[PDB]
RNA sequence: ACAAAUUGCGUCUAGCAAUAAUGAGAUUGAGCAAUAACAGGUCUGUGAUGCCCUUAGAUGUCCUGGGCUGCACGCGCGCUACAAUGAAAGUAUCAACGUGUAUUUCCUAGACCGAGAGGUCCGGGUAAACCGCUGAACCACUUUCAUGCUUGGGAUUGUGAACUGAAACUGUUCACGAUGAACUUGGAAUUCCCAGUAAGUGUGAGUCAUUAACUCGCAUUGAUUACGUCCCUGCCCUUUGUACACACC
RNA sequence: CUUCCGGGAAACCAAAGCUUUUUGGGCUCCGGGGGAAGUAUGGUUGCAAAGCUGAAACUUAAAGGAAUUGACGGAAGGGCACCACCAGGAGUGGAGCCUGCGGCUUAAUUUGACUCAACACGGGAAAACUUACCAGGUCGAACAUAAGUGUGUAAGACAGAUUGAUAGCUCUUUCUCGAAUCUAUGGGUGGUGGUGCAUGGCCGUUCUUAGUUCGUGGAGUGAUUUGUCUGGUUAAUUCCGAUAACGAAC
């Protein structure tokens, strides 16, 4: 709150929020088929340049690992 | 620590740094021209304190736009039978405040105790009726019995105790509060002292020493001695 | 001039005299500047700074923008001229303080292209070294103009051609070919100044990616007139009246 | 006229002294702060204009006495520069244009500075940046306290809105390194915010002059004077010489 000779309550209402939380919770959503198959929910990364344990996202069509949120676009973009 | 070793400017106090001046009545006879102050510290020092009476400022009016300067009345003064008046201009206090004490020492007169009504036991505060005039200033001096304090203004009492008198009927007509003549009269009040005839004075004298004469062979040696 | 510098010595003391020299009749200009001060200037030079203001909703801070440049008006500081001691063309052919790139793209030459503006290529130079011996302008030399707001004077305004920078639009500046106003010496006023000075006429430096018409010195060309006076606005302390004071506001 | 060696607050005084010592040669009027006011009110006197005569409620903390200092503030005497002329010169003030700033206006046209000494200055020749201005946005920054617990306290992008751009600044919806436990709380942080009448520092004027000021004395009750000159000469308080501190110091 400042002190200006002309311009008081500008109000623009500053609405930027910090964080929703409305959605997104973390993995407890896991289901293991007994003696002893593991199944992985959020499947991981097919790319090698992790450790697949990035818990990759479960979407439309256009997936992506955790460990960066843009990139790893699950289209899936052939190369030739 | 002195800190220096005084020095004679005349013969008058190298003849009391010789040590053959010992009595202060020695100038007081012939009023000598007692123009330095450690002849002042040479036999006194003990029981001659000082008091200082105002710092009063003043002024001094240039092109732009003032110049302020200090005055401090002051008055140092042997216990019993001496006291001295003076100031001094100064462009700071602690220039006057160490300086114009100086010359008060120049300023020594001694006090004569008288009594008032009976010829017993150390006289005590004046010999007779002494006023002292100075502009629009003139204390009267009245000679009192004892138990009565020195009566004066609220000032001058401080003069009077380290002058050494304990009884008197004082006052002054006029503006004490402009005290500039006020402290400067008294000065001269006391100072007649022993410019009174008495008849207890009649008889008069040996006529003469002039110490010059008497101590002439030290004068006439041009040898730096020392004791 | 390192002054016994010769000069009917002035109150014996500092007689102007230029004149003696023959680099030299100061080679000679700034810088440094006290005392008491003033409500001078600045807190926006500063992580000098009191106090006050603010602090996730900032004045702070970084982005996108604009604006400080906006214009019937007042004004000051300067440059552009008001042309015949010139405007044109060439020709002759002259400086100097300086200046210039290491961790940022400066100074540039050389060939090359382009009406130009500029663009390309190979260089030099961290610098008495290369730019550069910087081979500066105004003048000077044959002409072209016939004084006609005129080929003097270049405001205005289109247009493309540039180019700097991510980026231009009361504008980045520069080109070409158009456009030719106002103004012929400037009312009352009022600026500075006595020699290499005033003044003309330039270059460099400074702010800079590009923008000088200012600014700091450089250099060339080179006067009239003064070589005083105390009127006038001044100013410096000796007597001096005053009611003068926060000083005739 | 001289000097108290008298007296005064001093200039001045041979009496204004001898009224000093809380003093005395005689006699008379006559004053107790201003301004009210030499006005009223009556008497008295004048042919009149007017005089001898003279108060009060009210209102006021000062009015003045001499002296020192600021005026080598149109006032005397003497000496200096083209910030002053003259003898001039070039100019500007006219014209054009560029900038200083006001005024105008604008969302805002940021603002400092008013003689000389604010006025091409804050180097101020700014597209933005600077920028302090206006309009949209934007960052986060401590601490114990504290409560989720680590079943994600957060932190980031797609996607379409919002946008100026992508700003997951926000968010429809998705995975995510999650821990500075991202606290409401101490409060500190920052600012080209305020104030040069809070200052410092710096600078300008006072300064193209020629002046300031200290230890000794005699001037005087003190202020402060003397020094620092009557002259000569000097750009010069620069020296000589009178020489009244000098050895003074810039």
């Amino acid at each position: 709150a400042k002190k200006r000779k002309k311009k008081n309550y500008s109000t623009p209402k500053k609405i930027k929020h910090k964080r929703k939380k409305v959605k997104l919770a973390v993995l407890k959503y896991y289901k293991v088929d007994e003696n002893g198959k593991i199944h992985r929910l959020r499947r991981e990364c097919p790319g090698e340049n992790c450790g697949a344990g990035v818990f990759m996202a479960a979407h439309e069509d256009r997936h992506y690992c955790g460990k960066c949120n843009l990139t790893f676009v699950f289209s899936k973009p052939e190369e030739k | 620590e002195d800190s220096k070793e005084w020095v004679p400017v005349t013969k008058l106090g190298r003849l009391v740094r010789e040590g053959k001046i010992k009595s202060l009545e020695e100038i007081y006879l012939y009023s000598l021209p007692i123009k330095e102050f450690e002849i002042i510290d040479f036999f006194l020092g003990s029981s001659l304190k000082d008091e200082v009476l105002k710092i009063m400022p003043v002024q001094k009016q240039t092109r732009a736009g003032q110049r302020t300067r200090f005055k401090a009345f002051v008055a140092i003064g042997d216990n019993n039978g001496h006291i001295g008046l003076g100031v001094k201009c100064s462009k700071e206090v602690a220039t006057a405040i160490r300086g114009a004490i100086i010359l008060a020492k120049l300023s020594v007169v001694p006090v004569r105790r008288g009594y008032w009504g009976n010829k017993i036991g150390k006289p005590h505060t004046v010999p007779c009726k002494v006023t002292g005039k100075c502009g629009s200033v003139s204390v009267r001096l009245i000679p009192a019995p004892r138990g009565t304090g020195i009566v004066s203004a609220p000032v001058p009492k401080k003069l009077l105790t380290m002058a050494g008198i304990e009884d008197c009927y004082t006052s002054a007509r006029g503006s004490t509060g402009t005290l500039g003549n006020f402290a400067k009269a008294t000065y001269a009040a006391i100072a007649k002292t022993y410019a009174y005839l008495t008849p207890d004075l009649w008889k008069e004298m040996p006529l003469g020493s002039t110490p010059y004469q008497a101590y002439s062979d030290f004068l006439s040696k041009p040898t730096p001695r020392l004791h």
